[PDB]
């Protein structure tokens, strides 16, 4: 009004203004006249439906008024061939770039002004575009999530992605991050195919990530039968179903056309020994674990919780000083799995780093004490429930549970962890140890290590 | 032009603004601010001379009447003329104080070369402009100055084929000569501003208020922290000058040096040659001409003074050999039994006493040279002032000879003490 | 391009390739408080990180666009709704009870911060940011920052929006 | 489409004709 | 006051006029980086001015900031006053100065002029028309159409002496400066012949290309038309004082 | 959500900057009035307030 205009022209407070009173109200007492409503939490209900095409929809009902979360999960790095290795990384580096309905700048502005967040994360055999925002901004945000998650890559997007992928590769090489070491581990484990393709993609194929290759990748892999849409905090399932239908209904059914299909993954017991002249030696010893289908997966997680929390610290890090750091790796895949240890320590005692490490893993095969098992299970429960308490992570794991087991199992994770016993963990680890080892070593004196046959004999 | 590698600074408006907005100046005293005073006096000279140019008609027969009439009918014109004259005086004072200060600090090192020479060139140009300005007065002083300059110019050509005509037409002040010299004066006066800017940019490379290397790393931001101090020091020096002029020059005076400016070219034909005297800043050169009655030797003395003033860093500098240069010595060779001598190293300023003694002898000789007119009517029939000859010869020796600057005695004595102490303590 | 967004600080930071991290900290205590910016970046941009956060806040003393107000408002709403982990919410409740003897509900905070306007923002900024004193620390390579490493004219005039921003835009 | 931009275009086209009209009127008046 | 402060500062223990530490002082920041270690034995500081140079006003520091700003303002105001004097000098040099107004007073006797006659006189080196209008002529001029008139701002000044009003106007055509016809049968006024500009008997612009009336001549009539003082209109010119005293 | 065009943001920012800079117009006006005051006096009492017509009898 005129009074506000006058009091803004001269930067002087308007004492009588109600907004001034509200903003300058003493924090010790509530603002006069305002008293928000009170409400109690409600049990969460999960509902799953399928469209005429293969797209699936999952909703977690509102438990308490909060920001709505949405997401799209694509079963589509395992589905990358040497022709199009690293496409998913380029998509990640330019996940906000769309040109069909909304622009890169405009959808970034949508993210910024909605006050929420929008992220894209991809693993082997999965990509996930998640977003969280206020309810009244949900619709628009979803229009961005779907397009960014389903629109074919544009030439400008691919051009930007090539540069960003090159920068990412340079940064990874400069930092010597454990991700590159894991890439080498998977290369030797599976053999540059299926799960063996590097997560960040081959560096020699970066220049080939043109819009044509990305579009070929999307056409081959992205199909309605492998698209899951998820919402969390939605009062009505049907409202979100309609919201999705308004966007993903156009996608034609892929039935009747030869599908790409995923080749069954084979495990290879290779070894890699790289001389890097590093003052520290990094070793990794892995074996084939069980897939998601097998019930032993939980046990394996407990085994990891038995190492990364209680054992591996005391037996290796505390007793020996040359152990820079040791950890237990546990990856699960739809058709295979990996479980083992990754250690790093002084190069001059590389052999001492290896033997002891094996013993620790072998100790698990020997048996587990009751107290250690209880501690590991308690720590695993704490971590899992800390993850589940946050709505976004809960929704992501809900999507993954639906896409893997066709039902929701995160509601009874605690019971599954409780059901685990020491005997099951010991037997599972003993069975895993019998598999052909996959051994990787990068260090200054990796040239002097026990032979692969000696490694197997020690493991035996 | 592959020999020319480039320029230290690109004097573009963007880069100049950035450089002067990010400039830093170390803490200093008034003695190291004569350059700013010179530049500010140059700026005021530019402004006042531009104001004067709109009043001065370059015809010789109208300049006196025009000046007299336009001081009354127009307000502030005589104020600008007085400001111009006093600005010339203060510009000479500040420039010579700056020269003495920079000679004192032994700025003949190689790292000072670009700083030094760029300055001297400016000074040299600053001389020429002043000369042209004198000619514009169209008095008997201007007549004598023009005649002397024309004779000096004609000296190089052995008085053959009127090579001076393109500027000093007939060696007299007329319409053509006045017009040409006035336009050249204006153009070179404005060129002095750019020369000063270049010199100021160059000299900041290694700027020091004192020879001693203070370890301070923090510095003042130029725009206001240093600029305010520079303006205040200018104010203080101007107050001191006002006091000195007020007391030393009574309101009415008898036998001033301006009395030779009574005669106006054209109006008065006869010239009172008994009392011929230029302004005090050109007094030393007229005194040198009177002391040295030989024309060629006097011209050579002037040229040598200016050019040796230009080439100080080369004769007295390190020369990039790191003091391994070998001098030529007349008598010290017999004492040391060596044909040449390595240049001495320890030539500090504040500590050593020989440097201060020689520098102050040189400065006092310069002051004595400017102190008075030799009065050539009988300056040679009467055995001339021996002090003037001594001061001139010491000026010549100090500028050019490296035995009065960077002397070998200090280095030899210090090495003798070093050897004795090391022998005693092993 | 950095300009094509609704954040001025991010607009400035996008043009600085080597300035890697920036975070704004508000630390309130019983008697006093500290509100400021922490930058971590290459020393070549030392004079930018030094003079950046000072300028932007001071600019808000005179003019703040409605886009920034609404961006901050939506961010605050999302932050209020996003505190869902038991440990963090318990810690916040305990701290609020300690320093206020009261638990401030989400609705009350939303009402208080939504009522802010351009004029109120400008007045608060001039009360707390315009032409005010500063506490500055620079840890790391100071070869280019050693000169002018004192509380000179530039430091005092940096808290003026558009006045004293000379040193930020150079380099 | 904006009102003031459309008006600006109209006046740009019309002002020369308005000046021509003024010139013609001045000629008529000067004729007597 | 000043004396009290001088007395307080008189009893100060300092080394040869400098307030410096009499003993080595070492200060270590407790929150320094872990890699710095202990302070070296080098004595970096000779003075404790970091603490001595303090007016302990951490409360109300803005007051001292304002005081420093005020001192800076006073200094800048003095400098700007000097700069303003310089600028006055420059602009006054560019814009001339009319020290005094040259005399233009004159007298011409119009009584001899018969009524209804126009005479040309040389005043200020320019022609000027002097005319006498009878009552019938004035009445005829009035009531005429105002459409022909092309000067709303211009007026007419008529003298009152000699039993007949006397008018004095500038005899220069407004169009280009040519001398107009003195008398015409249709209207005994002025009508320029070089381009046909038509004026009336009052010198107004009636149906003529010229857009301005004949400029008026400042005059005052005394002695009943015998003494017509004629002095050019005087306009202000400042500064007018040439001598302070 | 509030998604103004960058045209509008630029226009509003420049409007504020113009408002800020217009405040110095009065300052320079006062500086040029204190300076050159005789010129202002001549202008006021020559164009806006023309002198009186009549002349003294003498
Ligand atoms: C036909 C008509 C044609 C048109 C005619 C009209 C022409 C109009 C021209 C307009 C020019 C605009 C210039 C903009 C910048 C001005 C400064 C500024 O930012 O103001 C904000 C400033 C805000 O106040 P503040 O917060 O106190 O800050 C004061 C500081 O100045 C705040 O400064 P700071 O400390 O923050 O930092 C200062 C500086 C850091 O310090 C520096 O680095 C200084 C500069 C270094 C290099 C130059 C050295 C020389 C210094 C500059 C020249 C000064 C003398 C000029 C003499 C001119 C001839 C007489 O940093 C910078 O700002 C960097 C940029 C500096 C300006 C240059 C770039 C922008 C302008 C030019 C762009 C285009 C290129 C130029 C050529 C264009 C050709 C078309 O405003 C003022 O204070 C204004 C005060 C005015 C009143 C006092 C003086 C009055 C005069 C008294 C004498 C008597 C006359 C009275 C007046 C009569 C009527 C006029
Ligand atoms: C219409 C305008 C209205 C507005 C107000 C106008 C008045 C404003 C006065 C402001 C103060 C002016 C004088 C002090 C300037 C410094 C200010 C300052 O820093 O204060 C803050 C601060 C004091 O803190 P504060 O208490 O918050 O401030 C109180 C105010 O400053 C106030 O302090 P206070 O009240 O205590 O001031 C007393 C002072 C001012 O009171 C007045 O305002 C009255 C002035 C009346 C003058 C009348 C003259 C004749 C015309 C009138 C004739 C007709 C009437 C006759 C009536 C007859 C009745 C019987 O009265 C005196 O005259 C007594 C001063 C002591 C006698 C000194 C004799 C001269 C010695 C000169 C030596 C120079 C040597 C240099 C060379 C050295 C090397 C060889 O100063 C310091 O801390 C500085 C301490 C360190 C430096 C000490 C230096 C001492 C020796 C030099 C003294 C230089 C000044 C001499 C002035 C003589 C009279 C003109
Ligand atoms: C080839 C050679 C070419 C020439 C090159 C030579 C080098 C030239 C270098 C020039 C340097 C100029 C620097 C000038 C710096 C100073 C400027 C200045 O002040 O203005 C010029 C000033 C002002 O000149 P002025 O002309 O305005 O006024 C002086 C008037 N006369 C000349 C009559 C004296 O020039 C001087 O006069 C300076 C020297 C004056 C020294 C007087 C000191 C007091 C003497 C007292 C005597 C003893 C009495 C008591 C005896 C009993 C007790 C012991
Ligand atoms: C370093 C600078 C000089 C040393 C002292 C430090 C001065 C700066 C500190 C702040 C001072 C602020 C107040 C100053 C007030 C002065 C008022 C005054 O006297 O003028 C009133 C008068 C006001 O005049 P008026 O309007 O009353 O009347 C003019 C008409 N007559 C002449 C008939 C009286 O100022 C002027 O009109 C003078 C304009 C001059 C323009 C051209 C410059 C000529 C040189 C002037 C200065 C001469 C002194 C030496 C300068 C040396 C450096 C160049
Ligand atoms: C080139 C960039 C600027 C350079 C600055 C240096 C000075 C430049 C002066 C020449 C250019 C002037 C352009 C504008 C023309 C109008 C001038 C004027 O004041 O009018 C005189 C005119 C003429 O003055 P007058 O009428 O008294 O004198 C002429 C008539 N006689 C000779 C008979 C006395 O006066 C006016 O009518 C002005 C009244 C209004 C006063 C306010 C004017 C504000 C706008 C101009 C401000 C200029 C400030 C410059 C400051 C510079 C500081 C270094
Ligand atoms: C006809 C004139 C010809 C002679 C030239 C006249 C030059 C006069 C210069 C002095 C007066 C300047 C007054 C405005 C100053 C604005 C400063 C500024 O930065 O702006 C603030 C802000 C910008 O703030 P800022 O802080 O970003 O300023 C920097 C601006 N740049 C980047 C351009 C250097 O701009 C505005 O919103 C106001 C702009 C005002 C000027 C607009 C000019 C164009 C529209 C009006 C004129 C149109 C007709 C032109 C003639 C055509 C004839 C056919
Ligand atoms: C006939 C003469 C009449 C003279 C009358 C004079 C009366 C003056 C009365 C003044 C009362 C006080 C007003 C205070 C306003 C403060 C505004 C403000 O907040 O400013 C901050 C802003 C800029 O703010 P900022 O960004 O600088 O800093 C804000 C400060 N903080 C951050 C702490 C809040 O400035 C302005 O608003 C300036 C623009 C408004 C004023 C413009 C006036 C233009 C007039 C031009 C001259 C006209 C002369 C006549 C011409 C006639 C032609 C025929
Ligand atoms: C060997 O011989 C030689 C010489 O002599 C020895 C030489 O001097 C030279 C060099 C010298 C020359 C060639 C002569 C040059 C002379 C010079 C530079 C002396 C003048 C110096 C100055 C600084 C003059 C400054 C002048 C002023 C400030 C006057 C200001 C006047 C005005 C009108 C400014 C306002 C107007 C404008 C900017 C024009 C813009 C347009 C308008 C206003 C339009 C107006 C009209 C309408 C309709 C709107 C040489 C090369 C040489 O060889
Ligand atoms: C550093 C710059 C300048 C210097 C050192 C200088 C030097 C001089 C000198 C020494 C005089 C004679 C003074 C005397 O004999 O008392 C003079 C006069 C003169 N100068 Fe300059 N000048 C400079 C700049 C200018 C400029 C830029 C102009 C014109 C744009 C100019 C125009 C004049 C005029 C017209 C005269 C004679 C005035 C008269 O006789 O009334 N000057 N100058
Ligand atoms: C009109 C002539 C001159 C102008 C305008 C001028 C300008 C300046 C300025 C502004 C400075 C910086 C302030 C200072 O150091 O005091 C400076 C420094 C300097 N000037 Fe000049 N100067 C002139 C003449 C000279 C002369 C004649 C010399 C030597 C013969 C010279 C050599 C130097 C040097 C070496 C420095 C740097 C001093 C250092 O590094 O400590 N200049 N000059
Ligand atoms: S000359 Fe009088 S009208 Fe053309």
């Amino acid at each position: 009004s005129v009074r506000k205009a006058f009091y803004d022209f001269i930067y002087k407070d308007d004492k009588s203004a109600e907004t001034y009173k509200v903003t300058t109200a003493d924090p010790r007492t509530p603002v006069q006249g305002f008293r928000g409503q009170t409400a109690e939490d409600v049990a969460a209900k999960y509902e799953v439906t399928k469209l005429a095409n293969g797209v699936t929809i999952i909703t977690e009902s509102q438990t308490f008024p909060s920001q709505v979360d949405m997401g799209i999960l694509l079963d589509v790095t395992r589905d990358e061939t040497n022709e199009t290795s690293g496409s998913l990384l380029s998509i990640k580096n330019t996940y906000l770039k769309t040109v069909l309905n909304t622009n890169e700048t405009i959808n970034y502005g949508v993210v910024q002004q909605s006050g929420g967040s929008f992220e894209m994360e991809y693993d082997q055999e999965t990509a996930y575009f998640k977003a969280n925002c206020l309810a009244h901004d949900a619709t628009d945000v979803f229009s961005m999530v779907a397009d960014c998650a389903l629109e074919p890559r544009s030439t400008v997007a691919a051009s930007v992605g090539v540069e960003k992928n090159q920068n990412t590769h340079k940064l990874e090489s400069y930092l010597k991050t454990g991700e590159l070491f894991n890439e080498s581990v998977f290369k030797t484990a599976y053999g540059l195919k299926g799960l063996g393709l590097p997560l960040k993609g081959l560096r020699g194929n970066v220049k080939n990530l043109s819009s044509y290759t990305l579009q070929k990748f999307q056409l081959e892999n992205i199909t309605p039968n492998r698209i899951f849409v998820c919402a969390a905090g939605v009062e009505s399932h049907q409202e979100f179903v309609d919201l999705v239908q308004t966007k993903l209904a156009q996608i034609p059914s892929a039935e009747g056309q030869k599908t790409h299909q995923r080749e069954k993954s084979e495990y290879l017991g290779g070894e890699v020994r790289n001389l890097t002249e590093e003052s520290n030696v990094t070793l990794a010893l892995l074996f084939q674990s069980v897939p998601w289908s097998s019930a032993d997966i939980v046990a394996f997680n407990v085994a990891a919780a038995l190492l990364n929390n209680l054992r591996l610290k005391k037996n290796l890090l505390q007793k020996y000083a040359y152990f820079d750091q040791a950890e237990a790796l546990n990856f699960h895949f739809t058709d295979s799995g990996l479980f083992g240890l990754r250690t790093s320590g002084s190069a001059d005692r590389a052999k001492d780093i290896l033997n002891h490490s094996i013993a620790e893993l072998k100790a698990i095969a020997s048996g587990v004490n009751a107290d250690e098992l209880l501690t590991a299970k308690a720590a695993l429960k704490n971590s899992v429930l800390s993850a589940l308490e946050r709505q976004t992570d809960r929704l992501e794991e809900t999507v993954k549970n639906v896409r893997t087991f066709n039902k929701i199992q995160h509601t009874d994770y605690v019971k599954q962890i409780d059901s685990v016993t020491a005997d099951q963990v010991a037997k599972a680890v003993a069975k895993v140890l019998t598999s052909n080892p996959t051994f990787v070593a990068q260090g200054s004196q990796v040239n002097a290590l026990p032979t692969y046959d000696a490694i197997r004999n020690l493991l035996k | 032009m592959e020999w020319n590698k480039g320029t230290y600074m690109s004097t573009s408006i963007k880069k100049i603004v950035q450089y002067f907005s990010v400039m830093t100046v170390s803490f200093h005293d008034i003695n190291s601010l004569f350059g700013f005073f010179t530049f500010l006096t140059i700026a005021s000279q530019l402004v006042s001379g531009t104001m004067l140019a709109f009043s001065l008609v370059p015809e010789p027969m109208l300049i006196p009447m025009v000046r007299e009439e336009e001081d009354v009918e127009d307000l502030y014109t005589d104020d600008f003329f007085w400001l111009h004259e006093r600005g010339v005086d203060m510009l000479f004072i500040f420039s010579y104080f700056h020269l003495f200060r920079k000679i004192y600090l032994n700025n003949f090192e190689y790292e000072q070369e670009a700083a030094w020479k760029s300055g001297v060139f400016t000074f040299l140009l600053f001389q020429v402009v002043v000369f042209l300005g004198l000619v514009l007065c169209c008095t008997h002083l201007s007549d004598i100055t023009l005649a002397i300059a024309a004779n000096l110019y004609d000296t190089f050509f052995a008085g053959k084929g009127k090579f001076y005509w393109w500027i000093f037409t007939s060696k007299e002040l007329n319409t053509d000569t006045i017009i040409r010299l006035a336009y050249l004066h204006y153009v070179l006066a404005f060129f002095l501003a750019y020369l000063g800017l270049i010199h100021g940019v160059d000299m900041h490379y290694d700027w020091k208020n004192e020879s001693s290397m203070d370890g301070l790393e923090t510095e003042m931001i130029w725009f206001d922290e240093a600029l305010s101090n520079e303006l205040g020091a200018m104010i203080e020096i101007i107050l001191i000058v006002m006091i000195v002029c007020f007391f030393m020059y009574p309101e009415p005076e008898a036998l001033s040096y301006e009395f030779f400016m009574w005669g106006d070219i054209g109006f008065i034909n006869d010239v009172r040659f008994l009392s011929v005297a230029p302004h005090w800043y050109f007094r030393p050169f007229m005194a040198w001409l009177t002391v040295c009655p030989f024309h060629k030797i006097g011209l050579f003395g002037l040229i040598y003074y200016f050019f040796i003033l230009f080439y100080q860093p080369v004769i007295h500098g390190t020369n990039e050999q790191n003091n391994y240069t070998k001098r030529n010595v007349a008598f010290v060779s017999f004492f040391i039994n060596r044909s040449d001598i390595m240049t001495p190293k320890y030539h500090s300023v504040e500590d050593n006493l020989l440097h201060q003694i020689t520098f102050w002898l040189f400065l006092c000789s310069a002051l004595y040279v400017t102190s008075y007119l030799p009065y050539g009517r009988f300056y040679n029939r009467i055995n001339g002032n021996y002090g003037t000859l001594w001061s001139f010869m010491y000026i010549f020796f100090y500028l050019g000879n490296s035995f009065l600057r960077r002397p070998l005695i200090t280095e030899l004595y210090l090495f003798n003490a070093f050897v004795k102490s090391k022998f005693l303590k092993k | 391009t950095s300009d094509r967004q609704y954040s001025l600080i991010h607009k400035e930071l996008g043009n600085l390739p080597d300035v890697t991290i920036h975070k704004t900290h508000y630390l309130p205590y019983s008697d006093t408080g500290l509100f400021g910016s922490y930058f971590y970046g290459n020393e070549i941009f030392g004079n930018q990180m030094l003079f950046l956060s000072q300028m932007i806040l001071s600019e808000y003393a005179s003019y703040i666009n409605q886009a920034e107000i609404y961006r901050a408002r939506a961010k605050y709403f999302n932050e209020l709704l996003a505190e869902q982990n038991s440990a963090d919410i318990a810690s916040s409740i305990a701290t609020q009870v300690t320093y206020l003897n009261r638990r401030v509900p989400r609705s009350e905070v939303a009402k208080r911060i939504s009522s802010l306007d351009s004029g109120l923002i400008n007045r608060a900024a001039t009360r707390w940011f315009w032409d005010k004193e500063l506490a500055i620390v620079t840890w790391g390579p100071s070869h280019g920052l050693i000169a002018g490493s004192h509380y000179n004219r530039s430091i005092k005039r940096s808290t003026l929006g558009w006045y004293g921003n000379t040193h930020y835009y150079i380099v | 489409a904006p009102v003031f931009l459309k008006a600006l275009r109209y006046v740009i086209y019309s002002y020369p004709l308005y000046v021509c009209y003024l010139i013609k009127q001045a000629q008529i008046n000067a004729q007597g | 006051g000043v004396l009290s402060e001088y007395n307080q500062r008189l009893s100060k223990k300092l080394h040869k006029g400098h307030l410096v530490e009499d003993k080595p002082t070492f200060f270590v920041t407790s929150s320094r980086p872990g890699n710095f270690g202990d302070h070296i034995d080098f004595k970096v500081n000779i003075d404790n001015w970091f603490d001595e140079n303090r007016v302990h006003n951490e409360h109300e520091t803005d007051i001292r900031r304002t005081q420093i700003y005020t001192l800076n303002a006073i200094y800048y105001g003095g400098l700007l006053s000097f700069a303003r004097l310089y600028a006055m000098g420059v602009i006054g040099r560019l814009n001339g100065w009319k020290r005094y107004e040259r005399d233009t007073y004159s007298e011409v006797d119009i009584g001899a002029l018969p009524p209804g006659e126009v005479m040309q006189m040389v005043w200020n080196g320019t022609p000027i028309f002097i005319r006498r209008l009878t009552s019938n002529e004035v009445k005829e001029e009035n009531e005429l159409p105002s459409n022909t008139l092309l000067d709303k701002d211009k007026e007419v000044i008529l003298s009152d002496a000699g039993n007949t009003k006397v008018i004095v106007v500038s005899a220069v055509c407004t169009h280009l400066g040519c001398i107009p016809i003195p008398y015409l049968g249709a209207y005994k006024g002025y009508v320029c012949i070089c381009h046909g500009s038509v004026y009336d008997k009052f010198a107004r612009v009636r149906q003529g290309p010229a857009l301005l009336n004949l400029p008026a001549i400042n005059n005052s009539i005394h002695d009943e038309g015998t003494l017509v003082c004629m002095e050019q209109l005087k306009f202000p010119h400042e500064p007018s004082q040439r001598f302070w005293a | 959500m509030y998604l103004p065009t960058f045209y509008k943001l630029f226009h509003e920012t420049n409007a504020f900057r113009l408002k800020r800079y217009v405040g110095y117009g009065p300052l320079l006006l006062t500086w040029s009035i204190w300076t050159l005051y005789p010129a202002l006096y001549n202008m006021i009492y020559s164009d806006f307030i023309p002198p009186e017509r009549g002349v003294p009898k003498r």
